[PDB]
């Protein structure tokens, strides 16, 4: 079949992780309007019918073990997963309040052979992170 | 919007109207998209008495841009003696660095203000 | 026995395209979550997901524009980038 599977009995976890506020240590700058993203953000999944869990300024080693521990979990009667990362960024990086997450890492998680029960299931990231500094000039049309 | 009023009137160079617009409770900690703030536009373009009364009445001496510039890093760029002084004064992080990994001492030697190198 | 490969069933859905900076407003929040929910508020029920992901690709290039008091970061641009290693086709109305 062309489509994936959707009518599990739940649709599945959309987890959200809203870091506004970074230790004074990183210099890293408070990211003004993350929670207008994290509530419009909540309300368009859980119309969805998403079972959303908000997470507000997790460190890396939160970011790590709340990701890990997700995985973790039985989502056999779920169709999909949702991640959206809010948060500072590098590429191939995203921001804990306290420094650097490598993305891969916490996808891996995810793999088909480590998250089992969302084997043959859509998993998205959806990531509002820089990937550097570079800005685009754009052109005229 | 006060706040971008008072964005407007720092660039422009208006102490005056940078004045009334604080009076009527403008955030002096105002932003552009950019993380622009009134500090970096007094600095860059020189208007010291500006700089001045918003460190006074609490503007962020460390702010940064999107690119990890801070008001010292744009007064060291142009080379404002009285704007840098300021800022020190105020506790600016002279160990604060932008996204090309240069300091406000960084940039005074590349842009050779041997006056600049010092404090 | 049939394997799929570990990373298949993926979507990295970027705000930006690689190396670049991506805009956000202190009120209405990003670029691309506002223009992520109105496309899936507006197109769940009509569009398969890399389509929907498509018109939120053309609402962050064309709708917006960033403004500075600094010429440095005034006029800039952002395109999304859709990360796909998905399978199949995705419907939310499914």
């Amino acid at each position: 079949d062309n489509s994936y599977k959707m009518d599990y009995p739940e649709m599945g976890l959309c987890i959200i992780i809203n870091n506004k506020n970074f230790h004074k240590s990183t210099g890293m700058t408070s990211r003004s309007g993350t929670d207008v993203d994290a509530a419009n953000l909540r309300e368009t999944f859980r119309n969805l019918k998403y079972e959303v869990r908000n997470k507000n300024d997790l460190t890396r080693e939160e970011i790590v073990e709340l990701m890990r521990d997700v995985s973790k979990e039985d989502h056999s009667k779920r169709s999909s997963f949702v991640c959206v990362l809010l948060s500072h960024g590098e590429e191939g990086i995203i921001f804990g309040t306290n420094g650097p997450v490598d993305l891969k890492k916490i996808t891996n998680f995810f793999r088909g052979d480590r998250c089992r029960s969302l084997t043959g299931k859509p998993k998205l990231f959806i990531i509002q992170a820089c990937r550097g500094t570079e800005l685009d000039c754009g052109i005229e049309t | 919007d006060l706040g971008k009023k008072l964005l407007e009137a720092t660039r422009a160079g208006q102490d005056d109207e940078v004045r009334i617009l604080m009076a009527n409770g403008a955030d002096v900690n105002a932003m552009d998209d950019a993380g622009v703030t009134p500090l970096h536009l007094a600095a860059k373009r020189g208007h010291l008495e500006i700089v001045e009364v918003l460190l006074k009445h609490g503007a962020d001496v460390n702010a940064s841009d999107i690119w990890g510039r801070t008001p010292l890093h744009l007064a060291a760029t142009v080379g404002h003696l009285e704007i840098v002084e300021v800022l020190l004064e105020y506790g600016a992080d002279v160990n604060a660095q932008d996204k090309f990994g240069k300091t406000a001492f960084d940039i005074s030697i590349d842009n050779g203000n041997e006056d600049l190198a010092e404090i | 026995c049939h394997k799929i490969p570990v990373e298949a069933d993926f979507l990295y859905a970027y705000s930006t395209a690689p190396g670049y900076y991506s805009w956000r407003n202190s009120k209405d929040g990003s670029w691309f979550i506002q223009s992520l929910c109105a496309m899936l508020k507006q197109y769940a029920d009509k569009l398969e997901f890399m389509h929907i992901l498509t018109r939120v690709n053309r609402k962050v290039a064309t709708e917006f524009e960033s403004f500075s008091f600094d010429a440095t970061f005034h006029a800039k641009k952002q395109i999304p980038c859709i990360v796909s290693m998905l399978t199949k086709e995705l419907y939310f109305y499914h």
